[PDB]
DNA sequence: TACAGATTTTATGTTTAGATCTTTTATGCTTGCTTTTCAAA
DNA sequence: TTTGAAAAGCAAGCATAAAAGATCTAAACATAAAATCTGTA
């Protein structure tokens, strides 16, 4: 059986678009094709700019590393927030070999392995750039005699917050011994994600005094001045402009979710924006009308669900209190210049005022909610432009079919679910997951996991499993269990076990042991003793 | 191409890899292997240890006794000899395959008896009453690798040199598939059988399973040190194949040991030599000097050796040591050099038996310095006080300091205290350890008197006596200062 | 094939090939049971008798790689459109058919001894002596080898 | 036939990942005596 | 407004779970000389 293997390959026996028909199965297939294509132009237009921004991030970071590296002690560079993925490159400078040696905590079990891997990388690079040797520091001593050139070593310590600090300290003390050779210069790069003082108090003070002779600091992290986030979101604003507008609650959802992630908040922002765009082009049938040439494709269903807008509600209530298709197709030309205004106040903000430590997503949120003035009343340098930069948003009509909003709770179920809360809620309120359609037994008795969880939730530190099984029995009804267990005359073993006077307790024990080891696999319950199996401890509590 | 490491001292032998199953294309293609020029045994180093003798060495009156009592030169083993010889002769004459298990303590004549059996069997084969056979000797303690026996035996059979695995399938093919008429009988002595025991036990199974093959014509004579070896270390298959019959070589009685020593001392005891009084050289038939070694001395040595081990090596060595003590006294008395009655008396035999019994440990502890004795006294005091067999070194330091500072009124302590804590010197401050503390600690560790655990904190590190406590007590109260306090 | 006298358990397929392919033809190198499975397609029933297959487990490793050879041999003797049977002797629904050889009794030992000695013209044994030896060799796990050693020593 | 070169066999060294067992220390239940905060007079 | 009394707290005892590590061993990774194969000349 394939169920008892570890891994197996299946080739299924085969005998084109994942988008479905909307408007209760009345959407035409050409609208499905247009939705697929138009989603792909919006997605490609977003990710082209995302790719250029990402290559700009690596290019500028490589430029500043090369600047900080080349302008009798180590040249030390502390890279804060590194989350190391950079491919550092060095100069092709004559009469001196420049070798980059990268070391990880997996490659660092002791000092001897660090030195051996470093000298093997050094000899491999020096042979590839242009008899066997010992992989120790004497290769650094005789480097000019074997290759005729000076040596510039740059050590890239990847993930210093994972390396053993005694081993790293002793390796740095070992590398200090190469300072008596005139042909050697050494650079050290420490990739830090916690703090400088954290590594400062895990190293001895003599090593700290050694590193203090020539050291520089540089911030690497993606939230450095927000300018790499502010590009990407603006790229989304360069993609969706004139087509859809962002909701304020969706933008503050972006703000809260990016505030919860340290090292990688750019890709989380891209993932949330992509999933919102996927949800829009999968759910709304009006996304064909984003292209302005589909305005002849209106039907009765489109106008029937078009009239159910709060903006159209307020508009027709105002026009009734005062005194459809042509009204709809002419009002699709306005540009909604909030994105252009946001880009204008951004380029005004670092054009001459030299204010660069702002979040454009915060600015766009406060511009959406109408509280922009409270946002730029913080810097105390832009007091003279409270009317130059003032904007009032205009609530347009039927824009709620053309929008990206977070109110259905789909983003917080698909991207950031309350995982364990969902598990315990489906355990406890099971009628919610299971349909309410063994006809006489399914109405009366719960599934065994849900009933066992409801008895589990109302218990103490230690649950005695025999008394807990008795509490599980008293919830079950004996009569319809004995009736339903006799409802299959093909299996005679079940009938003769039902005829036994201890049938009900036995069947309840079958269900109880199966459900207990289901909870033990899921992690809800724990046997504290390896033997005996007479008591259990609860592990998890609902609503934490 | 750059290597991650180098092996610059690899020495590989010229051993082929193709086994004997692929030499010929068929079973019928194999010739009679007894006619092949390389099969069945068909030294260059003996001249390397030759020199030119330009002196004349002196062999004295006891020189012939000491040379003759060596192990290089079969009275008491005649039932074991008859059993091994009759089983092996029946196995040779019927063209059978047979295991003979022989076990015993060291020096009871196992290897000697099996070698005498195979010499009489080869002499019997030379008279054309049993078919000719090849004798192979494999000693498990003379192998570097246990699998080298596979290398050895096949090299004795074919004359080829293969690696051990290919030799193993070569031996399997030879013993099972080749018919009897194309083969020769092989008698293998496996000596030190326990040395050929591995975790897989494949060598044991193979060597005893080839004796269960119909075509093999293999006689394996296995020599063990215990009789319960196949039950203790080997599986039930190998124990079943070895068999129920097992020949035990008991330790020699003192009659048998006396017969062995008298057999080596026939022609020399109660004999006359011509002895030069100018140099000392003696010739078996200038003075006519009679040589005796007394039978009471031999019987005392034989009884002692028979009760302790029953070992012929020890009986011969005790007699040779007694003769060497007598010959040393003889050369001291007559002033002879290394160019009417002389007797190996019973006193030399008692000296030879007592020189391995005299307990130098107490003498060594008696002839130590005062600091080492003070250390041992302090350790014994701590074992008396807190009743523990392991004492921390800081406790020993503190109780040495207490022993100095309490019995100060002893005149020896007033003489020694400045030496112990300042090395007899002003401008040397008072020391936390005594002078030569680490020296006497390492010295007692070198002798095996002490055991020290491996800790880096010198105060909480434990020290235990490896020697018995009573001999340390008698060595300590032999000392006049330490027994006074 | 006696499994203990092989250097490794991984080469036994090769030795099966070395038991079956003629020396005049080409000698392919068999790495695993896939190559032998390819070799046995154009054929004539192939019978192997593996003695001490129990030594086809590996003393190192764990559960998984210890059975690595016997399971691949069992799959090769169970797949369709080959003629490869597998008799395995070891010491004490694709599962192999199990036969348990039993330890002999005294009367079975007596009948084996009389049948083996029936070729001899004169029996040098009194039959009561053979019965006494057989009944002392008929313990909880009594083998015929012990009876042979006892009689030969007699 | 043979031979230069490629591949295999046998043999060993290097480094990492994990198992097992031992010793010493945290921990968790039991039992007896002391405080103390909230359900009734 | 008191009262008291069951819930909470503290410490000694002691069996036991567990952390730390000493010792080792398998498995991946690595190299290498001699033998064997192999595709042509
Ligand atoms: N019966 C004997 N007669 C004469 N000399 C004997 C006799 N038995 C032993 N020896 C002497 O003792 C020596 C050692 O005996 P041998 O090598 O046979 O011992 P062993 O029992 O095989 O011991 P080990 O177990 O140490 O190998 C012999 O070489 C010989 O000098
Ligand atoms: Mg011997």
């Amino acid at each position: 059986a394939d169920a008892q293997r570890s891994h197996y390959t299946v080739y299924p026996s085969l005998p084109h678009i994942p988008f479905v028909k909307l408007l209760s199965g009345k959407e035409s297939e050409v609208n499905v094709e247009k939705r697929w294509e138009l989603y792909h132009q919006l997605h490609s237009h977003f990710h082209d700019q995302v790719d250029h921004i990402i290559d700009n991030i690596e290019a500028d970071l490589k430029a500043e590393i090369s600047d900080l590296l080349y302008s009798r002690c180590f040249n030390t560079i502390f890279l804060l927030g590194s989350d190391s993925t950079t491919k550092i490159e060095l100069k092709d400078e004559s009469s001196r070999y420049n070798v980059l040696i990268e070391l990880t905590p997996k490659e660092s079990p002791n000092v001897r392995m660090m030195l051996r891997r470093s000298m093997y990388k050094l000899y491999s690079a020096a042979d590839a750039e242009e008899n066997d040797v010992s992989y120790d520091l004497s290769l650094v001593e005789n480097f000019k005699r074997l290759f005729g050139k000076d040596l510039a070593m740059v050590f890239n310590f990847k993930d210093v917050d994972s390396i053993n600090f005694n081993t790293l300290d002793n390796f740095i003390i070992l590398l200090k011994s190469a300072f008596k050779y005139d042909h050697v210069k050494i650079s050290l790069i420490f990739n830090i994600n916690t703090n400088l003082s954290n590594i400062e108090k895990n190293l001895r003070q003599s090593t700290i005094r050694l590193l203090k002779r020539n050291y520089h600091k540089l911030d690497v992290s993606s939230n450095k001045g927000f300018k790499y986030g502010n590009q990407i979101f603006q790229s989304f604003l360069d993609t969706v402009d004139g087509k859809l507008n962002l909701s304020d609650r969706f933008v503050e959802f972006i703000l809260s979710k990016m505030a919860n992630n340290t090292n990688h908040n750019l890709q989380l922002l891209t993932k949330m924006l992509d999933y919102s765009l996927m949800s829009y082009f999968f759910q709304n049938a009006f996304s064909v009308f984003i292209d302005p040439v589909n305005v002849d494709f209106l039907n009765d269903d489109y106008l029937k669900i078009l009239s159910r807008c709060p903006t159209f509600m307020f508009f027709v209530e105002g026009l009734i209190k005062q005194h459809l298709e042509e009204f709809f197709v002419e009002f699709l030309v306005r540009e909604n210049p909030i994105n252009g205004h946001a880009k204008f106040v951004a380029r005004f903000l670092e054009e001459e005022l030299n204010i660069t430590n702002f979040n454009l997503i915060e600015l766009y949120h406060n511009l959406l909610i109408g509280k922009l003035d409270s946002y730029l009343d913080r810097w105390s340098a832009c007091k003279e432009y409270k009317d130059r930069l003032h904007f009032e948003p205009i609530d347009t009509i039927f824009q709620e079919l053309f929008t990206l909003d977070n109110r259905s709770g789909l983003l917080t179920q698909s991207i950031f679910p309350s995982y364990k809360s969902n598990i315990e809620d489906n355990l406890l309120s099971w009628e919610q997951v299971l349909p309410s359609l063994s006809g006489d037994l399914d109405k009366i008795m719960a599934p065994v996991l849900g009933q066992l969880f409801k008895l589990y939730r109302e218990a103490n530190m230690t649950i005695n499993i025999y008394d807990f099984y008795i509490a599980f029995r008293e919830t079950l009804p004996k009569e319809e269990i004995l009736n339903f267990i006799r409802k299959d005359p093909s299996n005679t073993k079940l009938l003769e076990l039902a005829e036994t006077p201890d049938a009900f307790d036995k069947v309840a024990l079958i269900l109880f042991m199966q459900a207990i080891f289901a909870f033990e696999n899921m992690g809800l319950i724990k046997f504290q003793s390896t033997k005996s199996y007479d008591l259990v401890e609860k592990c998890v509590w609902r609503g934490i | 191409v750059i290597r991650k490491f180098t092996k610059k001292n690899v020495a590989r032998a010229k051993k082929k890899y193709t086994p004997f199953s692929k030499r010929f294309k068929s079973i019928a293609a194999i010739p009679d292997l007894t006619s092949l020029p390389e099969f069945y045994g068909n030294s260059r180093f003996e001249n390397k240890l030759k020199t030119t003798q330009k002196h004349q060495i002196v062999e004295t009156i006891f020189s012939k006794v000491k040379k003759q009592l060596n192990s290089s030169y079969l009275p008491a083993r005649e039932n074991e000899f008859a059993s091994i010889y009759l089983s092996a002769y029946s196995a040779i004459e019927s063209d059978s395959a047979t295991t003979i298990y022989v076990a015993g303590t060291p020096g009871v004549g196992k290897t000697l008896t099996v070698r005498e059996v195979v010499k009489e069997l080869l002499s019997s084969s030379a008279q054309r009453e049993i078919p000719d056979f090849l004798y192979v000797e494999i000693n498990g303690l003379k192998m570097v690798k246990p699998t080298d026996c596979y290398e050895t035996l096949w090299n004795k059979v074919s004359g080829e040199r293969l690696t051990w695995a290919a030799s193993m399938e070569s031996l399997e093919f030879y013993f099972k598939r080749v018919p009897k008429n194309k083969k020769k009988t092989i008698v293998v002595l496996l000596d030190e059988l326990d040395a050929m025991v591995t975790k897989s036990q494949d060598i044991m199974y193979n060597f005893f399973n080839w004796t269960t093959y119909e075509n093999a014509k293999l006689i394996v004579i296995a020599v063990a040190n215990t009789m319960d070896l196949p039950e203790r270390q080997l599986g039930n298959k190998i124990t079943s194949r070895i068999g129920f019959t097992r020949i035990m070589f008991t330790g020699y009685t003192h009659e048998e040991l006396k017969n062995i020593i008298d057999l080596r001392l026939k022609g020399l005891n109660d004999s006359f030599f011509y002895v030069d009084t100018k140099t000392g050289n003696a010739i078996l038939i200038v003075r006519k000097v009679r040589l005796r070694m007394s039978a009471d001395a031999i019987e005392i040595a034989s009884r002692k050796v028979a009760s302790v081990s029953g070992d012929a090596r020890r009986a011969l060595k005790v007699c040779k040591r007694a003769a060497e003590i007598a010959e040393k006294h003889y050369m001291a008395k007559h002033g002879y050099g290394y160019d009417g009655v002389q007797t190996v008396h019973i006193t030399h035999v008692m000296k030879a038996l007592n020189e391995t019994l005299n307990s130098h440990v107490i003498t060594f502890m008696t002839r130590l310095s005062f600091t080492a004795k003070l250390f041992i006294y302090a350790l014994l005091n701590l074992m008396k006080k807190n009743g523990s067999q392991e004492q921390e070194l800081g406790d020993i330091v503190d109780e040495i300091k207490l022993l100095i500072e309490v019995n100060g009124s002893n005149k020896f302590v007033m003489e020694i205290a400045k030496t112990l804590f300042q090395q007899g010197s002003d401008n040397i401050s008072e020391q936390l350890r005594i002078i030569s503390w680490d020296f006497v600690l390492n010295q007692l560790l070198d002798a095996g008197i002490l055991f020290k655990q491996t800790m880096k904190n010198d105060r909480i590190c434990c020290v235990k006596l490896n020697i018995s406590v009573e001999e340390a007590k008698r060595a300590m109260n032999e000392d006049e200062t330490l027994r006074n306090l | 094939i006696n499994c203990i006298s092989l250097g490794e358990p991984s080469s036994i397929f090769q030795k099966i090939f070395d038991s079956f392919q003629d020396l005049n033809g080409p000698t392919l190198q068999i790495k695993n049971m896939q190559h032998l499975q390819k070799f046995l397609e154009p054929y004539t029933t192939f019978v192997v008798v593996l003695d001490e297959m129990d030594r086809l487990l590996h003393a190192n490793t764990s559960e998984t790689q210890s059975v690595r050879t016997i399971l691949e041999l069992f799959l090769l003797a169970k797949l369709p459109t080959v003629s490869f049977v597998l008799i395995g002797m070891a010491n004490s629904g694709l599962l192999p058919q199990t036969i348990v050889f039993q330890p002999y009794t005294a009367e079975q030992m007596y009948e084996i001894v009389i049948q083996k000695m029936s070729s001899l013209p004169t029996i040098i044994f009194q039959p009561m002596a053979i019965k006494f030896a057989a009944k002392k060799c008929a313990g909880n796990t009594g083998d015929l080898r012990k009876l042979f050693d006892v009689l030969r020593g007699s």
